[PDB]
């Protein structure tokens, strides 16, 4: 298996109309299986175990930034195939790589090998 | 060293 992308990022919880970040910082990485299916997984840094694992089909979801709450790097994953969306925050000190990771995520979820 | 986590905020599809 190969990891298309991987960067330190924590997940969040959006309920009703309020977004609350999770202190359980993890790692957002993408891996393509021999089935040519891109796997979107989120591993918690607390235990280093993969807490999330779901295959993302082409154009299934969109990875974008949410410039609504100024304070840090916040991104949101929206599933075009459905109406469910997730929120994440980068843990990288510098965004010099956050932007690339963001682009790569969209490339692996919208432009798989 | 590492950046601190963000604080809770309201999100509205404007």
């Amino acid at each position: 298996n190969k990891y298309l992308v991987e960067f330190r990022a924590g997940k969040m919880s959006l309920k009703g109309t309020t977004v609350t970040p999770d202190k359980r910082k993890g790692l957002v990485y993408i891996q393509q299986t021999d089935d040519s299916l891109i796997h979107f997984c989120w591993k918690d840094r607390t235990s280093g175990n993969v807490e999330d694992d779901l295959i993302i089909f082409p154009d299934d979801c969109e990875f974008k930034r949410v410039p609504q709450c100024p304070s840090g790097r916040v991104y949101v994953l929206k599933f075009k195939a459905g109406s469910k969306r997730l929120f994440f925050w980068m843990q990288e000190p510098k965004t010099d790589q956050d932007e690339e990771h963001c682009r790569k995520v969209n490339e692996y979820l919208n432009n798989p090998p | 060293q590492e950046p601190e986590p963000p604080e809770p905020f309201e999100y509205i599809d404007d």
